């Protein structure tokens, strides 16, 4: 019980968009289609209501029609912060009985790439405290989002202990990612560096530390 | 205007789920909006000025509203593992017009003649949306985390470890929401024993982290400064 949307819709950047949301005649018929955009790290967004009429704060460039028993959403002169989820929304039957879309997410292309910015810290001293380390490698802003990550101690690669999340889209639609090499206090102090190399699109970005120089 | 979810982040299957919404709340009524990871919004319901309560079909026998005239409380009995999502308050427009043609003629109570049928439009649309609430289902267990402070080994680079905690989710404010330009909260990872782990970095050009961990009820706060060097 819920209205058809499309899966993906990718538009180029600055060029037109345009959502097609397919209902039936108890939901789409009646002509009161919402539409609503979801951004990462943000409270949903509502973008137009009663079909045509824009909300507060909304530009020009997101227009709504409906023509029949289907709604569609144009965006005109897409940008990369309208890089979002879009859901589509009408009453049913009654004015306290809503169902919503299957959801579109608008990937726009044409984005400039951008190097990742890496940063490594050492384990905390607290923590050095209860026999153990932790090494926390932060990986932000790097498009497109496809990152590989290594680590290394004293030019050795490591494998073991390493866990490593997946590149989470940030706001500002480039990605971010981090690493955490968990480790025993003795293996942290057992070396002279360790290194947190990030490659991506290439172009390899590589932070040390060394627990020697580090206090 | 601001709107205020609260309610436990942690509930058991087979276990009724209670939330409370609090705004800034007689004007337009409220609506609970729930929102599966990786799935559609779902319209949970809703109530009015005067008490009138819609509900979802699929699911109106499972759950239920109240209102105290400016609170509104959403509960979803027997709860499981497919009702994990966040929650979301929201004041929505609900308006319902019986429409008649051209002619000026409408009537109830079951050319000034008319054989046309009378056809009406529902009027709906989420007008305020809340900041959100996640709430996960699973037996489990409350473990709560464990923070550390982040500093570089000598712009600047500074942050706080949310390391070894169950479950999620946890909110990391950087000066009680003072500080906020610069601010960046990585999404947690999962390790092997089964606790997650995030951080929250802070950079400045040339500060107290305030980590919340809802489902052990832990609030700590803690001071970071960068290394003497």
């Amino acid at each position: 019980a819920v209205l058809n949307q499309p899966s993906s819709v990718s538009g180029s950047l600055g060029q037109r968009v345009s959502i097609t949301c397919s209902g039936s005649s108890s939901n789409v018929g009646n002509g009161y289609v919402s539409w609503y955009q979801l951004i990462p790290g943000s409270a949903p967004r509502t973008l137009i209501y009663g079909d045509t009429s824009r909300a507060s704060g909304v530009p020009d460039r997101f227009s709504g029609s409906r023509s029949g028993n289907t709604a569609t959403l144009t965006i005109s002169s897409l940008q990369a912060e309208d890089e979002a989820d879009y859901f589509c929304a009408s009453a049913e039957d009654s004015s306290s009985n809503a169902v919503f879309g299957s959801g579109t997410t608008l990937t726009v292309l044409g984005q400039p790439k951008s190097p990742p910015s890496v940063t490594l810290f050492p384990p905390s001293t607290e923590e050095l405290n209860g026999n153990k380390a932790t090494l926390v490698c932060l990986i932000s802003d790097f498009y497109p989002g496809s990152v590989t990550v290594v680590w290394k101690a004293d030019g050795s690669t490591i494998t073991r202990n390493v866990e490593t999340t997946r590149a989470s889209k940030q706001s500002n639609s480039k990605y971010a990612a981090s690493s955490y090499l968990s480790l025993t206090s003795s293996d942290w102090k057992s070396k002279g560096s360790y290194s947190c190399e990030v490659t991506h699109e290439g172009s390899t970005v590589t932070k040390t530390v060394k627990p020697s120089e580090c206090s | 205007v601001q709107l205020r979810e609260s309610g436990p982040s942690l509930v058991k299957p087979s276990q009724t789920l209670s939330l409370t919404c609090t705004a800034s709340l007689s004007d337009k009524a409220v609506g609970w909006v729930r929102q599966a990871p990786g799935k559609a919004l779902e319209w949970l319901g809703s109530i009015d000025t005067g008490g009138n309560a819609g509900y979802n079909p699929g699911l109106k026998s499972r759950l239920s509203i109240t209102q105290d005239n400016s609170q509104v409380s959403l509960s979803v009995s027997t709860v499981t593992t497919e009702d994990s999502a966040t929650y979301y308050c929201t004041t929505v427009h609900q308006k319902t017009t019986r429409n008649c043609p051209a002619g000026y003629s409408v009537h109830y109570d079951c050319g000034r003649a008319s054989s046309i049928s009378v056809t009406y439009t529902y009027e709906w649309y989420v007008d305020a949306w809340g900041q959100g609430l996640l709430v996960t289902v699973s037996s489990a267990s409350t473990t709560a985390p464990k923070v550390y402070p982040l500093s570089s080994c000598c712009t600047v680079t500074l942050g706080c470890l949310v390391s070894s905690y169950m479950p999620e989710p946890v909110t990391v404010t950087w000066n009680s929401g003072a500080l906020k330009s610069g601010v960046h909260t990585f999404p947690a990872v999962l390790q092997s024993s089964g606790l997650y782990s995030l951080s929250s970095m802070v950079t400045v050009p040339g500060f107290t982290c305030n980590v919340a961990h809802p489902a052990s009820s832990t609030k700590v706060d803690k001071a970071v400064e960068p290394k003497s060097c």
